[PDB]
RNA sequence: GCUCGCCGGAAGACCAAGGGUUCCUGUCCAACGUUAAUCGGGGCAGGGUGAGUCGACCCCUAAGGCGAGGCCGAAAGGCGUAGUCGAUGGGAAACAGGUUAAUAUUCCUGUACUUGGUGUUACUGCGAAGGGGGGACGGAGAAGGCUAUGUUGGCCGGGCGACGGUUGUCCCGGUUUAAGCGUGUAGGCUGGUUUUCCAGGCAAAUCCGGAAAAUCAAGGCUGAGGCGUGAUGACGAGGCACUACGGUGCUGAAGCAACAAAUGCCCUGCUUCCAGGAAAAGCCUCUAAGCAUCAGGUAACAUCAAAUCGUACCCCAAACCGACACAGGUGGUCAGGUAGAGAAUACCAAGGCGCUUGAGAGAACUCGGGUGAAGGAACUAGGCAAAAUGGUGCCGUAACUUCGGGAGAAGGCACGCUGAUAUGUAGGUGAGGUCCCUCGCGGAUGGAGCUGAAAUCAGUCGAAGAUACCAGCUGGCUGCAACUGUUUAUUAAAAACACAGCACUGUGCAAACACGAAAGUGGACGUAUACGGUGUGACGCCUGCCCGGUGCCGGAAGGUUAAUU
RNA sequence: AGGACCGAACCGACUAAUGUUGAAAAAUUAGCGGAUGACUUGUGGCUGGGGGUGAAAGGCCAAUCAAACCGGGAGAUAGCU
């Protein structure tokens, strides 16, 4: 559910929360947890290479089964869980032979549901199959770009991909960006949409809410001095320049894709 | 079994002070100056050999040398180890 | 007020100590210069 | 020595860091000490730091570092795998009393505890670089149960008062006791056991996970505190004797209860929220290659060992960082009384200090303050500064509003003491007693004693009762920025920055983009509800026309056009 | 519940006076803002000079910053004093 907070303080006046009370209120499942320390957007030269990253809350990494490789063995959903690492919720599933795993929670899945992967799985949300065994016209998510590599496409909350065509050993996918893209028909996908579609309705309400997420403030280029940024300087407010990145590249319209290796898989750019 | 050559080298001097006199007269402890790298076991074996008294226990400490002057010249006396060796109540060294 | 020199012996030794100097070639060149000058104290170690 | 004054959430006490003899004793007063100095953190000489249990060392890992091979790079070197380091975190064990001029959880006394090495006896499947479990973790909030501690009473010892009174409902003091061991309490968590079986735990496993059964229902874990013991002890108000008048020697009474009570403990609990909250070892357990009436396990006992290094002293400071014996700076721990909401504040305790020039005088003027006739902002750039308001309870409170606010709006009334209600109330606490027993640290009834606000009605003193300290000035119109935040360390705190929100735009993942000759790394163990860039800046109503110029996007016919040939 | 309210510790630094060969190369005193958070603080670590870092003041990078400090080219050059 989506809920507006009452304005008992200015920082709460605009807060809109997305509360899922289906989500397990306890601790995660420990065998599937790793530590992940923060970077502050710094690389192994110790330099900031992505701006505006730092602070925020401590988070453990949940090992999530993006490969969905346990074929023929059904699993039951034990519970849905909050995952701080990603917008989608995750679902702890228990396979019949006793193995527990985490998967991306698709829309509509709840505790008690049965799921399956393989060439024989039934066509229902949460089931994983190669896209040559999935009917053209299906909505899928967690789509592989190479067979056996694991899902890389349509993983974020509420996303999905549509299988629009199949030509021999390749399928044509319509991705959430609007791009039509070729992918080998031997790639696996999970049926349904990714759940938690109300994710995008939340309103942070205050600066500190973005700080909790490890986002540091953005200083506008025009607020700096010429030595700092191409937009810098000028008495009062002045621009008189085509807008650019901090490193001098046009930032309103200029395209930056350059990959002749993967051009052949793009059937139609997103426009 | 520590070597007798090792044992003959670790007891340097007996320490003479009011605290040492009172350790002898109140606790049956003798205060010695021992070799800087002397261990408690070595000091104990050396006293049990060369002074021929039974040793209950050895306590040790390192005295740091003072800074002194000499004709407008700074210098430093050596560190040196002190041992409180306790005898067994009736040994009477 | 807080002045610039705030001592820590660990940080001193890690930053300027004998082994830190020996860890890199430019550090060894520091030690070489200081020996050729005849410093009585090569490093902050002693 | 006697008085006086000052600090007392510190100006007391203990640490860490840092310093390093500044510690204690004798002697000396040249220089040092902003004066003198017989004194000193000064000179000189001597003394002083005692550990199986405290800390380091050690086992273990975090960020991060280094990094055999390796990948990369003119050289130097960069990055990184196996590994190996790295605390600010995890991992065994000791307390009370006494004692030195100067050390003490280290010495002594008394009473404990931990780990390992052996050496026997007894039952004996042990074995890991591998599996599982555990260690193991957030914020906020609520309430109970406690303790530290305090107050009173009882008890014990002492007193009978330099001036009216003081044998009493009078005065003073003391009334302290640990770790450990036994007990498993308030309370928190979990159903327990026993079987068959299995695409999971890189092999295996009797373990873990999963399934299916029968069976039994209180078993298991955790746990403050209390009680018993430790303890006939120690300590102990005082008294007595020496004094080398600095203190030691000897002796020692009471050693109880009730009430109040933490920010400490139970509690790494419980409840709840979203921003979803280390690792590795020690530890338990499972087995593999292997050893197999051998090694090895368990328990008992006996005996060994527990090394080395630190330990003095300062430590919100004259001993550290500031050139100074410098109104500065410096992390942690302890937390008494009266009043008070309080760690504010005032006065005090324990304790520690009077700040290393003094003596006079009592001009201008300067500094820090007190008071002020009449007037009351006339001052001035400006009410700058000052003056003023100030507490609690209750009455009462406007435009407007995003319905939360505005609001402590504004304005007002009461307020000390004594007595009664009620020889101390409402309430809290709760003994003996009686009863019951899933028989105890049990539970019910019982209410003695203790503690105890508020109010109302009378009376009463002062000019004044929130009496000191402490402690909002208030209202009206208007610009700007929504707001809490941030900023020019050292003349600018703002209308500047940020901001949630909005939009454009890039980006299909070996992403765009960024650091990097490169290898790589960040972005991200993310995947378009995502990520980068840019502008705008909550919210409400909105956001019109221009593609000529410049940029960007698309386009591919024609002209122009490089190396090349 | 809250980047909620009042208010100490703690963090800051709005006004005035003093001080300006200071007690102090930035403080003292009286007032002042925040005070459960975008808070504050200890220890250790990483980023290195046309480079870092910057809720952006050209701020800060050891009392030094529109290009740190040390050493070197180096006795730069100086139609100027
Ligand atoms: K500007
Ligand atoms: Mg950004
Ligand atoms: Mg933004
Ligand atoms: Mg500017
Ligand atoms: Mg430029
Ligand atoms: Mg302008
Ligand atoms: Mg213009
Ligand atoms: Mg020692
Ligand atoms: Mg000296
Ligand atoms: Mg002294
Ligand atoms: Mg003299
Ligand atoms: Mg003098
Ligand atoms: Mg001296
Ligand atoms: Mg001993
Ligand atoms: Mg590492
Ligand atoms: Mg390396
Ligand atoms: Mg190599
Ligand atoms: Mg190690
Ligand atoms: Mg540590
Ligand atoms: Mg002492
Ligand atoms: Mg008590
Ligand atoms: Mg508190
Ligand atoms: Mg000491
Ligand atoms: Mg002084
Ligand atoms: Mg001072
Ligand atoms: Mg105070
Ligand atoms: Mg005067
Ligand atoms: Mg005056
Ligand atoms: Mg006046
Ligand atoms: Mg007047
Ligand atoms: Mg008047
Ligand atoms: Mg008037
Ligand atoms: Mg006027
Ligand atoms: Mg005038
Ligand atoms: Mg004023
Ligand atoms: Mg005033
Ligand atoms: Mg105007
Ligand atoms: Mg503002
Ligand atoms: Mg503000
Ligand atoms: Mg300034
Ligand atoms: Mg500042
Ligand atoms: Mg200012
Ligand atoms: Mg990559
Ligand atoms: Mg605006
Ligand atoms: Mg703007
Ligand atoms: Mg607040
Ligand atoms: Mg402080
Ligand atoms: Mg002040
Ligand atoms: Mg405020
Ligand atoms: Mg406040
Ligand atoms: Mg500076
Ligand atoms: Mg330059
Ligand atoms: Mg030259
Ligand atoms: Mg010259």
């Amino acid at each position: 559910a989506v809920v507006k907070c009452k304005p008992t303080s200015p920082g709460r006046r605009h807060v809109v929360k997305v509360v899922n009370p289906e989500l397990h209120k306890g601790k995660p499942f420990a065998p599937l947890l790793e530590k992940n320390s923060k970077s502050g957007g710094r690389n192994n030269n110790g330099r900031i290479t992505t701006r505006h990253i730092g602070g925020g809350h401590k988070q453990a990494y949940r090992i999530v089964d993006f490969k969905r490789n346990k074929d023929g063995i059904p699993a039951v959903v034990e519970r849905l869980e909050y995952d701080p690492n990603r917008s989608a919720n995750i679902a702890l599933v228990l396979y019949k032979d006793g193995e527990r795993r985490y998967i991306l929670a698709p829309k509509g899945l709840k505790a008690g549901d049965q799921i399956q992967s393989g060439v024989d799985a039934a066509i229902k949300p949460g089931n994983t199959l190669p896209m040559r065994n999935i009917p053209v016209g299906s909505t899928v998510h967690n789509v592989e770009m190479k067979p056996g590599k694991g899902g890389q496409l349509a993983r974020s909350a509420g996303t999905y991909v549509q299988i629009v065509a199949r030509d021999g050993a390749y399928v044509t996918l319509r991705l959430r960006s609007g791009e039509m893209r070729k992918v080998e028909a031997d790639c696996r996908a999970t049926l349904g949409e990714v759940g938690n579609a109300e994710h995008m309705l939340r309103v942070l309400g205050k600066a500190g809410a973005a700080r909790w997420r490890g986002v540091r403030p953005t200083v506008r280029g025009t607020a700096m001095n010429p030595v700092d940024h191409p937009h810098g300087g000028g008495e009062g407010r002045n621009f008189g320049k085509h807008p650019v990145t901090p490193w001098g590249v046009q930032t309103k319209g200029k395209k930056t894709r350059s990959n002749k290796r993967t051009d052949k898989f793009i059937v139609r750019r997103r426009s | 079994m520590i070597r007798e050559e090792r044992l003959l080298k670790v007891l340097r001097a007996p320490h003479v002070s009011e605290k040492a006199s009172t350790a002898m007269e109140k606790s049956n402890t003798i205060v010695l100056k021992v070799a800087k790298d002397a261990t408690k076991a070595e000091i104990k074996a050396a006293v049990q050999k060369l002074f021929e008294v039974e040793v209950e226990v050895v306590n040790t400490l390192v005295v740091k040398g003072k800074v002194k002057r000499h004709g407008q010249r700074i210098g430093r006396r050596s560190d040196w180890k002190k041992a409180y060796v306790t005898l067994k109540e009736g040994q009477n060294l | 007020m807080k002045r610039t020199f705030q001592p820590s012996v660990l940080k001193r030794n890690r930053s300027h100590g004998f082994r830190a100097r020996m860890a890199t070639k430019n550090g060894r060149q520091v030690l070489a210069r200081r020996r050729a000058k005849g410093r009585a104290r090569l490093t902050v170690s002693k």
